[PDB]
RNA sequence: GAGUACGACCACACUUGAGUGAAAACACCAUAUCCCGUCCGAUUUGUGAAGUUAAGCACUCACAGGCUCAGUUAGUACUGAGGUCAGUGAUGACUCGGGAACCCUGAGUGCCGUACUCC
RNA sequence: GGGCGGCAUAUCUGUUACACGACAACGCAGGUGUCCUAAGGCGAGCUCAGUGGGAAUCUCACGUAGAACACAAGCGUAAAAGCUUGCUUGAUUAACGAUUUCCAGUACGAAUCGAGACUGCGAAAGCAAGGCCAGCGAUCCUUUGCGAAGAAUA
RNA sequence: AUGAUUAGAGGGACCUAUUCUCAAACUUUAAAUGUGCAAACAAACCGUGCCUUAGCCAAC
């Protein structure tokens, strides 16, 4: 059935400076995702990190850039019984960068949202429903999914 | 010393148990009219119009009717009188009462015997008393006795 | 000294000497005072009509009457 | 820990069953089925405006305790025996069927050709008559659990019904082409999107494209040709709004009855039981 | 025999697993020039129709959990009225009446309207 | 007993309290004389506390409210009564309308149902004259506001 | 459910199924005794009877 197809939702880069600083991750997202990100409240209400939301073809470059930076360094515990996973490589210059000493290098945390078509279901106002559990990801589908991808799953415990 | 206006309503003003929530359609859509008799009970989820707690479960007639509110009119004894006190309440706390249900069955039932009986048909027959005697001829006869085995079962251990 | 606050003991006894009285019947004392005000004022209205015409009725009443 | 024990569904007490279904939203209905209890109980009507993935739904509904009285019912998927037979979903299709709803009703309540409305769609705003000469009918505008945006459709059918002689209360705020900063309609745009010049210029480009308007390019819609499409259509319903599209088996399964349950369960155990 | 929209009562309707689904719907769905709204056409708004019942949804199943109605518990517990009743007493029975609850066990697993549409 | 102590002196929850209402103790466990231009009003979106999987706060599922609602407590509330946010001042005026609570069926304090004005919010139905229910005050005296202008042979 | 509480059993603690005991300020359930209202003469019923109304309703 080419409505079970697993793709990509979402990709969740997220920096976590915990200022200037926070200006420069601002700065730094902005040109790595060309979409405006949105900073993040502690909790006690300062700003504590800088976190953007990327879909479509954006995200997948977005993911083919990251892959490439870890070198197919996905261990088995990064992948989620939700299916989802994800990895953080640190000095974003790794992708395509400029390096303005006045922003240094900084580690951009990614995270990948892996789901099946037809999730609108469970997120829609009217009629908002839940999945069947058949039609969810596994952690073995998104093994399979990563592994037709760019591979390199190797066991680890912590 | 605490005498609030709502003072001792913890179980009285409670919703029961799996019955939460706001009232129902069926109480928006119902019509009240002057001269109907109404049960005073109060919502709880509502909080605004709700009567005194005295009120709770007493029967009265509707004098007033404004949008959105039901002025009704309740006997309270009060030492030697009873007095007819005129509360006001939202209409989400009376329900149309049942008072006078088997008035208007009998009200009803006499008129239609009286067409009947204009009309020359058959009136049905009357119930008669279960107090009258005659044969009774019984299908099984027990003998109906103590025995040992109750005064053993109803020991414990 | 200290002595007794509260008690209701004889209380119903007393209420009860000349019984408690019923309530006055609803046809007496019907006031409409402070109702549903709109109502009230079309209710005048037709009370005003129905004065007339019953000044009118009395006054047929006796033309008739004395016609006999 | 458990969540879900025996104690969690001894102590749950379930929505409504429109709430679970997320149909419903009962506080917005309780208050659109209340009037003045001084009222006692006189017609009040909802205008119902349900627009499906492929359909609108339009209805004049009254709240009763046996479930709603529904009075009268245009739908979009009505709409081609009216002339307008693709794009069955959008603006000029909401404000379609609203027209087609007010003159059934005002035709089934023998008001009509007393009430005629606005004969030529202007996209201009105009208060409506109430009590709050002879008062037009009157339905209060039910969007349901919808996001009442600016331009969006359920306001289509509003102005549709309006312009068909129904009495439903509201502002231009969200018709299409109100500002929110100059607070006023630019009149000449609701008309614009009233007769489809916005689907005329989208078609357009996608002809020029050379997935979308496929049903529209295996005719040969041209863009140039829709606005007298919605136009004829609006006649040809003032016309007769009585038209509509030209015109036992059983699938239902067998549920074994108890004790058919029981003999199936007893013959499990009495298999696991000799297995081992 | 079904579907959609609005519903009344609000689990016999819920929850968890599996299975099947005619037609028409419903919905997933495709897409952002315009109305409109987002960090993100995700939600929402607009325009649409290439595909799919995979999910939602509808029906079936479970010696399923809950829930509803019965029975059992039990004339038991408790209780209105009575005694110059018993007993040192705590209490208890008796006399004229009222009369439960849990545990457990049996059955059941939505129903009634308005309009419109499909077999 | 009085004194010392305390406040049971005005007053609010829960319990005492005996399944209508009422019910005492220097009975029990606690509150009150404030605080808020938003912590008031309305519309719209959203869902809380906690869990579990995952990323050198961010994510996806569960989640009957186990959170929150200024302050003690009880009650209530989940497309909200909570959180966020947008624009607002119904926290104004309101013809001596009626009513509840206390109760003598007197006031005071708090409430409830209204009628009129002028408005806020909302597409609309609607919802608001404070923050539900504790948070307060007679006579006399002092003191402030209202009785704009312009008209009328009266 | 909220609180208090003994012990084992299965996956030092945690969980899962229960088990020893129980609450004036806990409770799903729930009596007896109670407590409102009604039980035809200023009322109610029937007529789709007439008049009236600046009341409601799009009108009737
Ligand atoms: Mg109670
Ligand atoms: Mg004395
Ligand atoms: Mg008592
Ligand atoms: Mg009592
Ligand atoms: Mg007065
Ligand atoms: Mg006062
Ligand atoms: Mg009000
Ligand atoms: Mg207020
Ligand atoms: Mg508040
Ligand atoms: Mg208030
Ligand atoms: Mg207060
Ligand atoms: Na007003």
């Amino acid at each position: 059935n080419p409505m079970r197809e697993i793709v990509v939702k979402k990709l969740c880069i997220n920096i976590c400076v915990g200022g200037d600083r926070l200006t420069r991750a601002s700065k730094v997202l902005e040109q790595l995702c060309e979409q405006t990100p949105v900073l993040s409240r502690a909790r006690r209400n300062e700003k504590i990190a800088v976190h953007c939301t990327v879909r479509g073809k954006k995200a997948e470059e977005l993911l083919e850039k990251g892959l490439k930076v870890k070198e197919f360094e996905l261990k088995s515990y990064n992948f989620a019984d939700t299916g989802s996973f994800g990895f953080g490589i640190d000095e974003h210059i790794d992708l395509g960068i400029k390096y303005d000493p006045s922003t240094g290098i900084y580690g951009m945390d990614f995270y990948v949202v892996l789901g099946r078509r037809g999730e609108r279901v469970a997120h829609r106002k009217r009629k908002c429903s839940r999945v069947g559990h058949s039609h969810h990801v596994t952690k073995e589908e998104a093994m399979k999914w990563f592994e037709k991808v760019h591979d390199g799953i190797i066991f680890q415990a912590k | 010393h605490s005498y609030g206006y709502k003072s001792g309503t913890r179980h009285l003003f409670a919703k029961k148990f799996r019955k939460h929530g706001v009232p129902s359609v069926s109480t928006i859509l119902t019509n009240i009219k002057v001269g109907d008799y109404v049960d005073v009970v109060a919502d709880s989820a509502v909080r605004e119009g709700m009567p005194h707690k005295y009120y709770h479960g007493r029967t009265g007639i509707v004098w007033n009717v404004t949008p959105r509110g039901v002025g009704v009119i309740i006997n309270k004894p009060v030492r030697t009188r009873t007095l007819r006190k005129r509360i006001c309440v939202r209409f989400e706390h009376v329900r149309k009462s049942r008072c006078q249900e088997a008035f208007k069955a009998k009200e009803h039932q006499f008129q239609a015997y009286l067409a009947a009986k204009k009309a020359g048909k058959a009136l049905p027959p009357l119930q008669k008393s279960s107090r009258l005697g005659g044969i009774v001829r019984p299908k099984n006869v027990e003998v109906l006795a103590r025995r040992v085995a109750d005064y053993e079962a109803m020991v414990p251990y | 000294a200290k002595s007794k606050n509260h008690t209701n003991h004889n209380q119903s006894s007393k209420n009860h000497r000349n019984g408690i009285k019923g309530p006055v019947p609803l046809h007496l004392h019907n006031s409409k005072r402070g109702s549903w005000l709109p109502a009230l004022v079309n209710a005048r209205r037709v009370r005003k009509h129905n004065q007339k015409a019953a000044l009118k009725k009395r006054r047929e009443r006796i033309a008739a009457f004395a016609a006999k | 820990k458990v969540v879900k024990n025996k104690a969690y569904f001894k102590r749950f007490q379930v929505k409504y069953r429109r709430r679970r279904e997320g149909k419903t939203d009962y506080h917005a209905r309780r208050q659109m089925v209340l009037q003045d209890k001084t009222k006692f109980g006189s017609p009040k009507y909802r205008l119902v405006v349900r627009i499906t993935n492929k359909d609108i739904i339009a209805q004049i509904v009254q709240a009763k305790i046996v479930g709603d009285e529904v009075v009268m019912a245009a739908y979009a998927h009505e709409l081609p025996a009216f002339g307008i037979e693709h794009g069955l979903t959008n603006y000029a299709a909401a404000y379609a069927t609203g027209l087609l709803l007010a003159r059934r009703t005002l035709a089934k309540l023998g008001i009509a050709d007393k009430f005629q409305g606005a004969k030529e769609a202007d996209g201009s705003y105009s208060a409506v008559r109430t009590k709050k000469e002879r008062f037009p009918f009157k339905a209060i505008l039910d969007v349901g659990l919808a996001r009442t945006t600016t331009g969006a459709r359920v306001f289509g059918v509003l102005k549709g019904a309006v312009d068909g002689g129904m009495a439903v209360p509201h502002r231009p705020n969200r018709f299409p082409g109100y500002n929110k900063e100059k607070s006023s309609l630019d009149a000449k745009v609701h008309r614009d999107r009233i007769f489809g010049k916005h689907v005329a210029d989208y078609l357009k480009q996608v002809k020029e494209e050379a997935v979308q308007f496929s049903k529209y390019m295996a005719a040969k819609v041209l863009p140039e040709s829709i606005e007298g499409m919605y136009k004829k259509a609006h006649a040809a319903i003032r016309a007769d709004p009585s038209k509509s599209l030209p015109k036992h088996k059983s699938y239902k399964t067998k549920k074994l009855s108890g004790a058919e349950k029981r003999a199936a369960a007893k013959a499990k155990v009495a298999a696991i039981r000799e297995r081992l």
